[PDB]
């Protein structure tokens, strides 16, 4: 089962990770195998109450305009992957809801 | 949702 | 607050909510002054945990696209008063990345703040 | 994020 739409599929750390694309999140976040942890963490405060989680080292993540190397959230309580407006900033990117669902496009409308 |  | 980019402030309940435009959250929440408060609830699956949350009675929500009736989440945990799909669909909204910031625009092309 |  994929996350609901609006989603998107990045590279990271060479391989594709279904994201929801969540404007509500601050930073993004892996939650399955992330690979090697940091031994920094963060407070993360989410709609129900907060705790701290670690930050993955850096990754190489590729985005439409080239690669970038970003670190994530691993937060292995949340059900999806999400794509948060610091990558959404990255990408320059728009979110277009139409119909019942929703599509994510670069800052001239293509595709990603 | 995420709030740091 | 207010809360950060993305976000838009509407008339709910003849009151201005500025929310957070989440496209993470499946429906929209409230987070203080909810107004009544229905006896339905719902399990609420957050990025960190989930709980029992009730649902407000209806409110009529002015939309850009129109006004509706309208029932949020009262999350009183929660940082910023949301704005999901529920409504977001109902705006058929585009939310652009631009600069450092986040600018919602309505289904005209119309900026909306 | 918010599931139900």
């Amino acid at each position: 089962e994929p996350p609901p739409e609006p989603r998107i599929t990045l590279k990271v750390g060479g391989q594709p990770v279904t994201f929801l694309v969540d404007t509500g999140a601050q930073h993004s976040v892996l939650t399955q195998n992330p690979g090697p942890l940091s031994d920094k963490s963060a407070w993360v405060q989410g709609a129900t109450g907060g705790k701290r989680y670690r930050w993955t080292t850096d990754r190489k993540v590729h985005l439409a305009t080239g690669k970038v190397t970003h670190s994530f959230l691993h937060v292995p309580d949340c059900p999806y992957p999400l794509l948060g407006r610091d990558l959404l900033t990255k990408l320059k990117a728009q979110i277009h809801f139409e119909g019942s669902g929703a599509q994510v496009v670069g800052p001239m409308g293509q595709p990603l | 949702x995420v709030v740091x």
